[PDB]
């Protein structure tokens, strides 16, 4: 898509139809004549395109009439309630800006923001944008959080987010415009190779990977067709969906095979009352030519009586020689239609011990793009936020995904080495208590009118609390904290003098022995200038990964690479590197997937603020105070970088309303 | 609307193997016997036919007899007429069998012969005789 349509797509909105945010905001034209909401939707469109066709400077309101035409440009307070509407929900100006008017003398409203990942930032960099008082608490002695990029000398690898996914209505488009992000495209192809360090030829290489897509077709057909989704009482999970798939496709196997033996059998035995009928006439026709002749013994002359026993008994004989060869005439076309069933049989087994393998790989693969062994994800749900994948190819930050974060956290108040303890919010106001990490008993209090909490899932839901929140939060809050899954996955950097690889393929996977070890080091990434691979953990290997050294886990690397590549043309790493995310007090885990028994709907949950009781009993409905960003909290885009930062975006437009007012309504 | 090419899953089938923890393997079990049952059945009729072969060995070639070309012939010599009686005798309304016998007449000539020496050879008597056996 091109033009204004073009950029209401890359502002993951409808060209032609006004969103449900839109309907809330001006409720006065959406529910008036078609004609104003054309109007309405131009304006808006042609804003979105202006601020995309030049992202690195303030798109005013100024600036955007400028450049509108008749009949749109006439009513000047529309298209300042529609520039104002983009501007506060963060769809024009968001980012790294060149700003045109310099920011407010001074600030309305003071917000303390939990975490400086990517989320925390977005949020800040716009509630800053609107004149609100800003401070980050960030517990870690960087920004970025989940976005970790090692660095040392001239090696460059992500241990956290890496990949673009298309920038097609990505705002991570907008984003490295921005920021110098060298965005290099990630080739498709990977080959496979087994334990035996060999590849997996295209012949099987594609039985396999077909087999694949449609085991996973089938278990959607399971869900959506069959109402298969609850299994004594407990949510069924897609692991437990392809088990069964799986071994029904086992039983059909053979449920063909038992019928085309009994198709044998059959036969067979038609063949034997054949042979029995046959044996029985040769035995009648032996005797009867024994009789026939004995009766032409009898020398002429005759009577008529001893002529007609000759005759008779030649005229028996030739009927029953007619029986006996329309009987070898049925034997022939029996006796070769066995040869026509024993020739071609139906297939002898679903999957061998090699194909069963190579599908583990496939599946690991799965279980590293959801982050979690596939028994965990919901059959239902697991795939929720298909539909709002971005168009064009994934892309990799060639210069390290931190460049990002670093580059959002400029000019923003940022405590680092600050770890949250407890947070306190009432009628009045909040109060946050942190401590420094590297002296923990020196105290921190900071006072504010609204709290924006962007902790990681996996802190949410540590137990014992890693954070206290006083008062506690609502059940329904921490029902869909433990509901919402939080996977993991692992990351080990490998630092070469020199490339062993073939240097045209971005990533290739190597084949693992069991299931049980499915995921471990089942891929290898080639992305980096420098000679660098990357080596993935991913499904129930992950959590397991964590409990051994480095030394182990880069000897197992090795070991794998000699392997495929040659004993000796694998040397030894300068630099390595191994990920614990689970184990990082800070994560927790890597990102949210949708668990068996959860479903979309707790992603929305995750997003509601919380509003205190009153102070005084009979006071007025206090204000919310409580906010919540972060991954975990968008459920049309989770587990993503992108996600995080629409999910500050959010948070800010949703805050500056409730602080500053919405003058845009009107 | 329907499952994926190549791909079988009836709601009978799911509700099977996964009544209990092992009905996947008690299902898959009960299948492997049966196909070992099969097999060996097979394997036992392939002999008991190979034994049935061996008896038929030979065929029926040294009971053959060569093949009898004459031409047919509209004129019944009286051998020819006690060879037609004792037919009827043995083979009733056969008029195939019975023209097979006698050699030279058609099987329209022997359905001819039943009407036309009816009284003399006392066909009825005859006919009524060999439904008697
Ligand atoms: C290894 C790994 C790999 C990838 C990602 C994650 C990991 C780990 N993702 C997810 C992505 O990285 C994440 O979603 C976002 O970065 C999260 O941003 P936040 O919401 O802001 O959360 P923070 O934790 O950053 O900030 C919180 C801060 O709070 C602080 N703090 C803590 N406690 C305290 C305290 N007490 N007091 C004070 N402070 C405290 C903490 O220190 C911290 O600083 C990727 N996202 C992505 O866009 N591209 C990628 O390639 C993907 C990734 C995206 C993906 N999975 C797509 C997908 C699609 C459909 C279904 C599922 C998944 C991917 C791409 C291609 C192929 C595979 C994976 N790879």
């Amino acid at each position: 898509p091109s033009g204004v349509e073009g950029a209401a797509f890359q502002s993951r909105l409808p060209h032609d139809r006004m969103t449900s945010q839109e309907a809330a905001c001006f409720p006065d034209i959406i529910s008036g004549p078609q004609q104003t909401q054309k109007v309405f939707l131009f304006i808006r469109n042609r804003t979105l395109q202006l601020w995309l066709d030049n992202p690195k400077i303030q798109l005013t309101f100024e600036a955007t009439l400028q450049q509108l035409e008749a009949p749109y440009n006439s009513d000047t307070v529309l298209v300042h309630r529609v520039h104002s509407y983009l501007e506060r929900h963060g769809l024009i100006n968001f980012g790294i800006y060149k700003r045109i008017k310099p920011l407010p003398t001074k600030k309305t409203g003071k917000v303390i923001i939990i975490g400086s990942g990517v989320s925390g930032l977005a949020a800040a960099r716009q509630l800053q944008s609107f004149g609100m008082d800003v401070t980050l608490l960030e517990a870690r002695d960087r920004v970025g959080g989940r976005v970790a990029t090692f660095r040392k000398g001239n090696y460059v690898a992500d241990l956290g987010a890496m990949v673009v996914t298309g920038l097609g209505g990505n705002p991570m488009a907008v984003v490295s415009k921005q920021v110098n992000m060298e965005l290099a495209k990630i080739k498709q192809k990977c080959p496979l190779y087994e334990a035996n360090g060999q590849a997996v030829p295209k012949e099987k290489d594609e039985m396999v990977e077909q087999e694949f897509n449609r085991l996973l077709e089938a278990t959607s057909y399971l869900s959506h067709q069959l109402d298969f989704n609850v299994l004594n009482n407990k949510p069924v999970s897609l692991g437990q969906a392809l088990e069964v798939v799986i071994q029904l496709q086992e039983k059909h196997v053979k449920d063909e095979q038992i019928e085309h033996w009994k198709k044998i059998v059959k036969t067979q035995e038609e063949l034997k009352e054949l042979l029995n009928k046959m044996v029985n006439l040769k035995e009648k026709i032996k005797e009867l030519h024994q009789q026939y002749k004995e009766a032409s013994e009898v020398k002429p002359p005759r009577d008529i009586t001893a002529e007609f026993l000759v005759k008779s008994k030649h005229r028996d004989l030739t009927a029953l020689c007619k029986e006996y060869d329309e009987l070898a005439e049925t034997q022939g076309k029996l006796e070769e239609k066995l040869q026509e069933l024993e020739a071609n049989p139906p297939s002898d087994v679903y999957l061998s011990s090699r194909d069963r393998q190579i599908l583990d790989w496939h599946f690991a693969n799965l279980e590293f793009a959801n982050a979690t062994p596939l028994s965990t994800l919901s059959l239902k749900h697991w795939d929720q936020d298909d539909d709002f994948e971005f168009t064009g190819s994934h892309l990799t930050v060639r210069n390290g995904y931190s460049c990002v974060p670093v580059a959002l956290a400029e000019g923003l108040d940022i405590k680092l080495n600050t770890a949250v303890r407890q947070v306190r919010y009432t009628a009045s106001g909040c109060e946050v208590i942190a401590v420094n990490t590297r002296s923990t008993s020196q105290t921190f209090i900071y006072k504010c009118d609204a709290v924006l909490c962007t902790l990681p899932l996996g802190v949410l839901k540590q137990q014992p609390p890693a954070v206290q929140f006083v008062p506690p939060l609502p059940e329904w809050k921490t029902s869909a904290v433990q509901r919402m899954g939080f996977g993991n996955l692992n990351k080990v950097v490998l630092c070469f003098d020199r490339v062993f690889w073939d240097p045209s393929v971005n990533l290739f996977g190597h084949v693992g022995s069991t299931t049980a070890s499915r995921g471990e080091l089942f891929l290898f990434w080639n992305l980096y200038k420098a000679p660098i691979l990357l080596a993935l953990v991913a499904g129930e290997a992950a959590g397991i990964m964590e409990n051994i050294s480095d030394d182990v886990i880069v000897g197992r690397c090795l070991a794998i690479l000699k392997g495929i590549f040659g004993s000796s043309a694998v040397p030894q790493p300068k630099e390595t590197v191994v990920s614990r995310w689970r184990a990082d007090p800070w994560a927790r885990g890597s990102y949210s997937y949708v668990a068996a028994g959860s479903s979309g709907n707790d992603y929305d949950l995750m997003a509601q603020p919380i509003t205190p009781g009153p102070s005084i009993p009979g006071a007025p409905q206090p204000i919310p105070r409580l906010f919540f960003a972060g991954e975990h909290t968008i459920r049309n885009y989770p587990a993503t970088v992108h996600g995080a930062l629409l999910s500050g975006l959010r948070e800010a437009g949703r805050i500056a309303d409730q602080f500053l007012g919405a003058m845009y309504t009107l | 609307r329907k499952p994926p090419k190549g791909m079988f899953l009836s709601q009978e089938d799911v509700e099977a193997v996964s009544a209990n923890a092992t009905a996947a393997t008690t299902v898959l079990r009960q299948l492997d016997m049966e196909l070992v049952s099969v097999k060996r059945q097979i394997q036992n009729i392939k002999q008991t036919n190979s034994a049935l072969k061996e008896k038929l060995d030979g065929g029926i070639e040294p009971y053959r007899l060569p093949e009898v070309i004459q031409k047919c012939n509209a004129r019944w010599t009286t051998e020819e007429q006690l060879l037609a009686v004792q037919a009827i005798r043995k083979y009733g309304r056969d008029f195939q069998a019975i023209s097979d016998v006698i050699g030279n007449k058609s099987v329209v000539q022997v359905k001819n012969f039943f009407v036309n020496y009816r009284r003399r050879f006392n066909i009825d008597e005859v006919l009524q005789e060999w439904e008697a056996e």
